[PDB]
């Protein structure tokens, strides 16, 4: 039953007490990242199903809230996360824009427009 | 012939292990400590 | 090449093995046994034939 | 993330994982020494039959286990690193294999300064003549800045010579040894 | 006596200064051994007890070692000494003629292995330069093989069917048949057979090396036994064993040939292996791996250029297929390594037509190349024959018709063949040529077989000079023909 | 950087590094090897940790060896200097001819053609296939299918397309042969070097070669692919030329992926493939398409394990393509070839709009009778053919007389079966099944129809019958 | 040496050493059981522990128990003197008449003879059935598949095969009744009383019986036949003649085979039979063989499942 | 207990399938290795051990008996599932109950082709 955040690197920063310097309730550091999925530590305070905002602007939904750590899939491809990275809440549920502003638009399944015709002027949100 | 020689072979060679087996207990520990010691020594002059 | 206890030790014991071969030593009554009984398929895979007798068939005509 | 510096000798499983998040932690500040001391200290301290068996019950809050060790750790003044460690295997559950862990530092701290271990296998004892020359010979085996850390052992299932153990190198002058092999190439 | 004293003295007793390793637990055929830092991946280990493994996994805290025999000859605690070299077997000319098991020590008798050369199991197969088109034919002696469905030297075939339907028997004769050109003056043309026995009752084994050895067949087969009880790393093992004692052949300008029996039943070994590894079981419970297992080890058998030696490796590997299924997991994995196929029905070979091959089926995709241009000649006709006649015969009018349906059996009758009565090409020019113009259609269906022999025992016994035309000029010239016709028509008038 | 090798299993390397680990797709060189082995990275487990996917044999990898990290992903030589060579997965040449001289390098992990970039137009292609043409008609500029158990014509049908598209075209050409036979892949080099395609002393060369064939470890077949598919783009972008891509067998793609997917400590998939086999192959197929900047003509063959065409290889990758074409094992059990199911090939230009309406009406008249034939199968195989009204007895022979004359003698297997190779045009294949669909030749045998070109020739072989 | 049972999950005990392990194939004797608990040793965990497989009911084994390592694989009498006797895989004698006397011990964990000893000239074992020897003749060292179920003369055809052997060539059978119901080997076991195979009085029986019962756990199924295998083995090894060797049932073999490995935990293979289902079937059909001293014939009741022969 | 004091006894298990199912989930939440239809290894052991106590002492033991009527469902008549076959072979015969017959007027709906009775006639009187 070896945790997951039982690694020597955070094992490490809790034995010679440095983790007060750094903010692990709106905010954590990729333990490990593969296959499109990524493992956060941290983040003490995300909700569930709740997104959260990469230090590369990928997008992620933390899905699995593990007692130590966050597993977060991330919106895109993983090649630009790396060990250590700085995942930082959004602090809302997932949600896409709407309005009828989309109307005639081929947008993504973020809420992104993919028509290269320019940005969505929605208004409202939805979960 | 082959069978007998075979036989006899192996009839022979157990007897052998029984004397070897015996003759163990025979006093040459020192000279033996001393010739492995040297032994030792060579294989650590090629280790290096 | 004698420094080698061993080596010395199972020459030595050998030959004794050999003077006191004088004589087979140590058969051991299995050691009879075994050898009826593998004399004895061998024989039979072979025949009843004499040890050195040499034979003729005694030919004949259709 | 940090980086952690890499203890001499890998261990693996919790027990080395801890012990390598230890040895980075000291590394740092260049505490070794002294926090071995504490960790060897801890080893008579929890041995301790009261601690020993509230520490395995496991129907004491672990919040307790965790109060009872930041008393027992203050009262001997341990290091921060010290105590820092204990409260964390307190708090993930792991002071159950505590003495796995802080022998597993004295493993990685030995390998820090050169302690390189052998061991020795004869079918009797050896005369302190014989054994000191041995132990002059084996020296000539290591590099400089290394010491050897002979162990002695006696075995009677090996007949004559030994078998030395010098880390990883392994030599068998054992007589059973030498006496399979003549057995096997001249049967073969 | 004292020959056992010297054969006592030149035994290696120099002890050396060498890695070692404990095991830690050994079970389900892999032990874990602690330690070993500087072991290669694919290394071979030694056990304390005289066994061998392979180094399979290099964990961080431990090595995953395969052991290549049986997993109670290891405790917990042993001691494990890397010998250095990935796994080696020992190859040359020294080994023809011996039984050696799957790692190259001779389950014979008959002395050690006096090899002084080793290849690895685990090399890789030459590229795409290397490699020239088949060329050359290899005979198996075989009417309906070498005329239907021929072979070439560097091709695989492939053969294929159900329990008891023939296929060591047409291993077998193909290797009897070589000795012919192991005999004659050009080494050009002396095959040296190989044959790994997978998965096989002990008891067969013997009985075919006895049989090779009643056909003076030994001089040059090598026979990698890894039997039915021997571990399954062993039968895992034992292929490229072989195909390594094959590549040396290859590898210096020679010519081999190398026949796996089975290629199922190492599979199955292989499935053994991964399921005790914990692997994820796929189709059938079979390693997604169990592919790559068969194309790494059959796209050995090339053929090198001229500028490479010149050598080659045919492969003859042999599938068995539960109640024919041609489309199973493994039979199609292997029709998709091969360059052809000879599917042995089970119902051809219970009517009595023997050896069973499916010429509907059947197929080399190198065919027509690399075949003696009589044989061509001749059978060509046969092939379009048989073909008619298969396209008719689903029910027994006209005369055309009635003329297919008699053709074509009477050429089935003719491909019937004997145990360990391989023929020389000429001899299968010839029985194919009486065949296929025209010189039997009187003579009933069921005497075609004793023709044949008759036949055969007059063209050897008198004509002798008109098959070694044949056989030297690799053709039938038009008075070869005329000689032929007569000769056939002659021969049959006396009946 | 430097790392150093702390677990090899397979083909699967765990290697630790000190400083900075490498981003995941990146390439790292194992210092100290007798040869060139790449590791491409492809998780990272934490610890400063990766694992890596060898690109070679990883055997005689001692734990703790040093890895240097190359700091990009593999890089191939791309440019007109590839043309008439032949390229493993990391881009070294195995011809032996010297080295790739190019100017410009890619790397073989780029990203899909975005939505805004995609091109639209349709366009028959004709192929000379009597079957192709008629039932599933090629599109020009997009991907194709064949779709094959083993043995049944995957490989002597994509040499036809060869043969056929290639050799009468204008742009260059890849092939790109993954996990496939090494002998065939000499054989297609030097088949192409004898029919000046590839040019040894010139730079008159139309093709490049890449070769991951099936005795390379799984992480080479699994990307050999990509190396296709960058020396593809190439010349489709930064040449804004038309392109032929044929890759042979693209589903030693995913089996790689799969075989190596057990390793990296995922839980298998339905059928032991990977979790990640859609995605996996998504990411793959997205980049091979014709967009604004050029056109790449894609044809690819599809192994169908043990003959199941609901297995979740062949089942997910129908979805990428434009035109399919299922060949069937039990179609070449009757000796027809090519062994072309006509009512499971698809094409998406059937389209009375596209290929006009007497071709439609045509194709869809031969598949409707088929179906009728098929669906009649059941009875006659039991009740025979005297069990059947006299329309449907008909049907049957029209349906049989069908089924023969879409079987084609094709160049390529003149070998087999030494018939002379016919190109059917396709205004002769509608003619053709117009006519035998309206009842002109009723009167004719069935084997009349085996294995003939245009219908004139079904006719004069009628006529050799006949006498 | 002695080692303390662990753990009893069913009928898988796992033992712990503390002075040396006892190598894989090892039988345990459990102290402290009325009857005699064998356990047959089957891995090696690590930390001196060893998970083992029992051949009895592992009911009231408590976790401390003393296990004493008898030092060789499961060893029974082999002598002569089995012939009427009855005996279970551990070799004790299921037929209350007294001990099994014999001066010779077997361990039933063997090899197969190596590959010189292989007889190579394949002989016709004769019977003396017309019907068995014309159309379908048996061979020495051969092993033979008997179809049919009930009520068409199984143990008629075997009794009469035992007799004739045993009259036409002086070599002895074993019957080893793997999975055997009880009512079907008492009756068996009277049937041969009755027909004189066996005989209660002069010594002159022909038949060795061993019954792997059908309650017994796993581990003892699946062993059984090495027990019949191991008696027949001295019969043709140290008495140099040919031998007949019955298995009824052999596919309770397999299927035992296959509940001990999924007891141990083994990923269960194609269709639930274990991974080592070839070799378990190699091992044991390996060592029934011709020799160049005798010959062990084996006559192997079978039974197919689903009416499915692949 | 019956049987041990020269009493007859004649117990009908109904079924014997639903104690297959109930120690399947005992010891798949005691998390032993699944096995065939998730059924652990000893669901043969389990019913062989329990039906192998239907004997017939002898007079030296009393005389008693205890005959054994286990009762099987099977799914869709599939009479080669895991427990079916499983009791299959550990008893003495069988008697199937096919629906079929059950609603042609055949009740009971003993298929009298499948069925048999090992022990045959030996347990049946002379009139019989
Ligand atoms: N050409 C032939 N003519 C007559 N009989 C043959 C021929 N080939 C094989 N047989 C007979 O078939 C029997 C079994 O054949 P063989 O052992 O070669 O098949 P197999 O597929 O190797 O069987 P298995 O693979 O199960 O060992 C032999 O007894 C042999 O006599
Ligand atoms: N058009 C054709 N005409 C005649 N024979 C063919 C044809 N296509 C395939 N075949 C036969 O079927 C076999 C299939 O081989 P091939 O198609 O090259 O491999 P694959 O299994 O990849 O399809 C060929 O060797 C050939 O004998
Ligand atoms: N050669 C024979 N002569 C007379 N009766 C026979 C012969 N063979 C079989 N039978 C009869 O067939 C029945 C089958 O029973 P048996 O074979 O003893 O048990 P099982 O059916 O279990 O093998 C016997 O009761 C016997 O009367
Ligand atoms: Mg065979
Ligand atoms: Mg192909």
């Amino acid at each position: 039953k070896t945790g997951t955040a039982e690694v020597s690197s955070i094992l490490e920063e809790r034995i010679l007490g440095a983790d007060t310097s750094v903010d692990l309730e709106e905010t954590g550091r990729v333990l490990s990242i593969g296959d499109g999925i990524a493992r956060v530590h941290g983040l003490r305070n995300v909700q569930a199903e709740e997104m959260v905002e990469f230090s590369s602007g990928l997008k992620g939904m933390s899905l699995n809230l593990e007692p130590d750590n966050v597993g977060v899939v991330v919106f895109g491809n993983d090649k630009l996360i790396k060990e250590g990275d700085i995942v930082k809440r959004t602090g809302a549920i997932v949600d896409v824009p709407v309005g009828e502003e989309l109307l005639g638009r081929v947008v993504d399944a973020l809420g992104n427009a993919i028509d290269g015709k320019g940005p969505i002027g929605s208004k409202a949100r939805r979960r | 012939q082959n069978m007998m020689r075979q036989k006899e072979q192996e009839h022979m060679i157990n007897w052998v292990e029984k004397r070897v087996v015996q003759s163990i207990s025979a006093q040459q520990e020192k000279e033996t400590i001393a010739k492995c010691i040297a032994d030792l020594k060579l294989l650590s002059k090629k280790a290096q | 090449d004698p420094v080698q206890k061993l080596f010395v030790d199972k020459i030595r014991e050998y030959r004794t093995k050999r003077q006191t071969s004088g004589g087979p030593v140590d058969a051991g009554p299995e050691y009879q046994q075994d050898l009826d009984r593998e004399l004895f398929k061998l024989k039979q895979m072979y025949g009843k034939a004499d040890m050195n007798t040499f034979p003729n068939f005694t030919f004949e005509d259709p | 993330f940090a980086k952690l510096v890499r203890p001499p000798v890998q261990i693996y499983g919790i027990e080395g994982r801890y012990a390598t998040a230890l040895y980075s932690a000291a590394s740092k500040q260049n505490k070794l020494e002294q926090v071995e001391k504490e960790l060897l200290r801890v080893g008579q301290i929890l041995k301790e039959p009261k601690m020993a068996a509230s520490l395995l019950n496991p129907y004491v809050k672990r919040s307790v286990k965790v109060k009872s060790l930041s008393d027992m750790t203050a009262k001997e003044k341990f290091s921060p690193l010290t105590s820092n460690l204990i409260n964390l295997l307190a708090e993930n559950g792991r002071l159950t294999n505590t003495p796995a862990v802080i022998s597993a530092f004295s493993t990685m701290m030995s390998v820090h300064r050169g302690e390189v271990p052998c061991t020795v296998t004869t079918a009797s004892a050896l005369d302190e003549a014989t054994l000191t020359e041995l132990k002059t010979v084996l020296k000539s085996f290591l590099s400089k800045g290394q010491v050897l850390k002979l162990e002695v052992k006696i075995d009677p299932s090996i007949m004559g010579g030994m078998i030395v153990r010098i880390g990883e190198k392994y030599v068998d002058m054992s007589a059973k040894t030498k006496i399979q092999k003549l057995s096997r190439a001249m049967r073969e | 006596s004292s020959i056992l004293e010297e054969r006592i003295l030149g035994a290696d007793t120099s002890v050396d200064l060498e890695e070692t390793g404990r095991v830690l637990s050994i079970g389900d055929g892999i032990a874990r051994v602690h330690g070993l830092r500087n072991v290669q991946a694919e290394e071979m280990v030694e056990f304390s007890s005289g066994l061998k493994g392979m180094s399979l996994n290099l964990e961080p805290d431990n090595v995953g070692v395969v052991v290549f025999g049986n997993d109670k000859l290891i405790k917990e605690g042993d001691i494990v000494k890397r010998t250095g070299a990935i796994v080696d077997v020992p190859v040359g000319e020294e080994l023809l003629g011996r039984v050696v098991d799957a790692l190259g020590n001779a389950i014979d008798g008959k002395g050690p292995i006096g090899s002084k050369a080793r290849r690895r199991v685990g090399l890789k197969a030459p590229g795409i330069i290397p490699r020239i088109s088949v060329r050359e034919p290899m005979q198996t002696g075989i009417k309906a093989v070498d005329s239907l469905v021929p072979i070439g030297r560097g091709q695989r075939e492939l053969i294929i069917g159900d329990r008891q339907t023939g296929k060591t028997s047409i291993a077998i004769d193909t290797i009897i048949n070589q000795k012919r050109f192991n005999d004659g003056t050009d080494e050009k043309k002396k095959l040296y057979c190989i044959y790994v026995a997978i998965g096989q009752k002990r008891s067969t084994v013997a009985q075919l090396v006895k049989r090779l050895t009643d056909a003076d067949a030994m001089k040059y087969t090598i026979v990698v036994s890894a039997t039915a009880s021997d571990a399954a790393p062993l039968q895992y093992l034992a292929p490229y064993s072989g195909c390594s004692m094959g590549e040396y052949f290859r590898d210096n300008g020679k010519h081999a040939l190398i026949i796996y029996d089975d290629l199922s039943k190492q599979a199955v070994a292989y499935r053994q292996m991964s399921l005790l590894l914990r692997r994820p079981p796929g189709r059938e419970a079979y390693p997604g791996d169990v592919f790559y297992l068969h194309s790494r080890l059959l796209e050995r058998a090339a053929k090198m250029n001229d500028a490479f030696g010149g050598g080659s490796l045919t492969a003859l590997p042999v599938i068995e297929t539960q109640a024919g299924d041609v489309s199973a997991y493994i039979p199609t994995n292997v029709i998709s390594i091969t360059d052809g196929q000879i599917f042995l029905e089970t119902e051809l070979f219970y009517k009595g037509i023997r050896p069973a091959i499916n010429v509907g089926l059947s197929v080399s995709r190198v065919g027509s190349a690399a075949q003696t241009r009589a044989m061509k000649q001749v059978a060509g006709t046969m092939k379009l024959e048989l073909a008619q006649y298969r396209e008719v015969a689903a029910f027994a009018l006209d005369a055309a018709t009635q003329q297919l349906l008699s053709r074509g059996v009477r050429l089935t009758e003719l491909l019937k063949q004997g145990q360990y009565s391989p023929m020389a090409i000429e001899e299968q020019v010839a029985v194919i040529y009486a065949g296929v113009r025209g010189y039997l259609d009187k003579l009933e269906p069921s005497k075609i077989t004793k023709f044949e022999n008759a036949f055969l025992s007059h063209v050897i016994s008198q004509h002798q000079a008109l098959l070694g035309k044949i056989r030297t000029d690799g053709k039938i010239s038009e008075e070869s023909d005329a000689k032929l016709k007569e000769i056939v028509t002659n021969f049959l008038a006396g009946f | 950087t430097t790392g150093r090798i702390v677990a090899v299993i397979g083909a699967v390397v765990d290697v630790q590094f000190d400083e900075g680990l490498p981003p995941i797709l990146n390439a790292l060189e194992v210092q100290g090897r007798e040869t060139r082995l790449v590791l491409e990275v492809a998780q990272h487990l934490g610890e400063s940790t990766v694992r890596t996917i060898a690109m070679d044999g990883t055997e005689g990898l001692v734990r703790g060896q040093k890895v240097l990290d190359s700091g990009a992903p593999i890089r191939i030589p791309v440019g007109p200097e590839t043309l008439g060579r032949i390229m493993n997965v990391i881009g070294e040449p195995i011809d032996e001819r010297g080295p790739i001289k190019t100017k410009q390098f890619a790397a073989i992990h780029a990203e899909a053609p975005e939505f805004v970039e995609m091109s639209v137009e349709q366009e028959i292609l004709v192929t000379g296939i009597k079957v192709v043409d008629l039932l599933a008609p090629y599109a020009k500029g997009g991907k194709i299918g064949l779709f094959g158990g083993a043995g049944v014509g995957k490989t002597v049908l994509i040499m036809e397309l060869i043969n056929n598209v290639a050799k009468a075209h204008g742009g260059y050409s890849v092939f790109a042969g993954v996990g496939e036979r090494t002998r065939e892949g000499n054989d297609l080099y030097h088949e192409m070097i004898e029919s000046g395609v590839i040019n040894l002393k010139d730079a008159t060369s139309k093709v490049a070669l890449v070769y991951g064939q099936m005795n390379e470890p799984p992480g080479a077949r699994a990307r050999v692919a990509l190396t296709g598919l960058t020396v593809a783009e190439y010349f489709r972008d930064q040449e804004g030329q038309d392109v032929l891509l044929f890759i042979d067998n693209i589903f030693r793609f995913t089996q790689a992926g799969s075989e190596v997917s057990a390793l990296l400590g995922r839980i298998p998939s339905a059928v032991g493939y990977q979790p990640t086999l859609a995605t996996d192959m998504g990411t793959m197929q997205e980049r091979i398409t014709t967009t604004k900047k050029g056109s790449i003509t894609s044809v690819q063959a599809i192994y169908v394990p043990a003959d199941d065409l609901t297995d979740p290889a062949p089942a997910t990758t129908f979805a990428h393509l434009d035109a399919t074409t299922v060949l069937s094992r039990a179609i070449a059990e009757l000796g027809i070839y090519p062994a072309v199911d006509p009512l499971d090939s698809t094409s998406r230009i059937m389209d009375p709009n596209i290929v006009g309406s007497e071709h439609y009406d045509v194709a869809r008249g031969v598949q409707k009778i088929l179906q009728d034939y098929k669906s009649l199968q059941d009875i006659i195989a039991i009740l025979g053919m005297d069990e059947l009204s006299e329309e449907d007895k008909l049907t049957v022979s029209r349906a049989r007389k069908i089924q023969r004359f879409l079987s084609q003698p094709f160049q390529v297997a003149e070998v087999f079966t030494g018939h002379l190779g016919k190109l059917v045009p396709l205004k002769e294949t509608i003619k053709g099944f117009q006519q035998i669909l309206a009842g002109e030749y009723d009167h004719l045998p069935e084997q009349a129809f085996y294995m003939v070109g245009p219908i004139e020739e079904a006719v004069a072989k009628a006529d050799k019958l006949a006498e």
